[PDB]
């Protein structure tokens, strides 16, 4: 599932 | 189209820059504005010779867990003035006058992130939102009104991402966590009296409260451009430029070949794909592309600190041209660019706050 950031 | 990069800095906060728009309102003779967000803060500046990027002021909201995501420009109908629009993740749009950074006035409904904000092409009265609560809402900013809201079960089933109104302003494709892209008309009989009634409201001389239009029925939706969230979407005339995060812009169109996009009725199971752009490391949700005033151009920036540009100054989609642009201190992520209204400027914004000029 895709995340926002690449933290 | 060819650039250099002329300057760069970064903003006190440390956190991600998520949106940039230059002001193509700016006056002539005057200079080149853009305005920046991220924080709980916008920030304007001004283009000047050898790279300088001049710092102006800020709005700092009184929230200091406010986080503003997006921002776009219109203005004062009556003076000409510029206004600046912005939003985030409290659900508040705020209309900032961009001269001394007060806040004019402001609109609560969504309560719930806003992830987007758009201003319609012909009026600048008319402002969209579009909410992580899975809604758009269209609201009038003359007479403070929220004219209606686009939502429903047959809407969104998430947060929506992005949208754009078409050149004429007739109608607004939306997109979002659900993967799908959707399009509402607001040139039907409903929307076209629900406008024009919205400037006929003023609480000061009636009894009733301003009655918005539920729209539950999108007049064509798909689901079958992109296999992950659809976070920026952008009309190219009658064709559609959309990008997941799945390192591809696709151009598109609703319906076969040659079915005209007014013709295209909500049942519609089609859709013709006209080409894809595709590029590298761009992975992450809510990375927005952006084009020129003309849109001869569109540019995106990935989640490395490369930006790449397409000239779309050709006869079919599939045949546009890139460039890409790279510096060598540039690595962080850039969520969003903006180009001048003369196109000479491009500038990116990252996710370390900083900010980077390449000029023409």
């Amino acid at each position: 599932t895709a995340r926002k950031s690449t933290g | 189209y060819s650039f250099k990069c002329v300057n760069s800095l970064k903003e006190d906060h440390n956190q991600p820059l998520f949106g940039v728009q230059f002001n193509w309102h700016s006056k002539e003779g005057d200079p080149l504005v853009f305005a920046t967000v991220g924080s709980n803060r916008v920030t304007l500046y001004e283009c000047h010779s050898q790279g300088e990027i001049r710092l102006l002021q800020s709005y700092v909201d009184a929230d200091a867990d406010e986080n503003f995501y997006t921002c776009a420009w219109t203005y004062d109908s009556n003076t000409s003035h510029p206004l600046l629009a912005v939003a985030g993740s409290r659900g508040i749009i705020r209309i900032i006058n961009p001269i001394t950074m007060q806040c004019i006035k402001h609109y609560v409904g969504h309560g719930n992130a806003i992830n987007e904000l758009k201003f319609h092409p012909r009026d600048p009265n008319l402002l969209l939102s579009v909410s992580k609560d899975h809604a758009l809402r269209l609201w009038n900013i003359q007479t403070d009104t929220l004219v209606a809201i686009f939502g429903g079960v047959e809407g969104h089933r998430d947060e929506v991402l992005s949208a754009d109104y078409d050149l004429l302003g007739e109608k607004i494709m939306s997109c979002g966590m659900d993967h799908s892209l959707k399009l509402w008309r607001i040139n039907s009989k409903r929307m076209m009296n629900a406008i024009k009634e919205s400037y006929d409201y003023n609480p000061n001389k009636t009894n009733r409260p301003f009655i918005s239009q539920k729209i539950h029925f999108p007049d064509f939706s798909t689901r079958d451009i992109h296999r992950n969230y659809v976070d920026c979407v952008r009309w190219l005339g009658d064709l559609i430029l959309s990008k997941s995060c799945e390192n591809a812009i696709v151009c598109w169109k609703p319906g076969k070949m040659e079915d005209d996009i007014d013709k295209i009725k909500p049942s519609e199971s089609n859709v013709t794909i006209l080409g894809r752009f595709d590029y590298s490391q761009c992975d992450i949700w809510y990375m927005r592309f952006s084009m020129d005033f003309w849109q001869k151009m569109l540019a995106l920036g990935n989640q490395v600190g490369k930006l790449y540009v397409w000239d779309l100054e050709v006869e079919d989609p599939h045949k546009a041209k890139c460039t890409t642009l790279t510096h060598h201190k540039c690595g962080a992520a850039i969520r969003q660019t903006s180009f001048s209204r003369d196109s000479s400027i491009l500038i990116a914004v990252c996710d370390d706050a900083s900010i980077w000029r390449w000029d023409r």
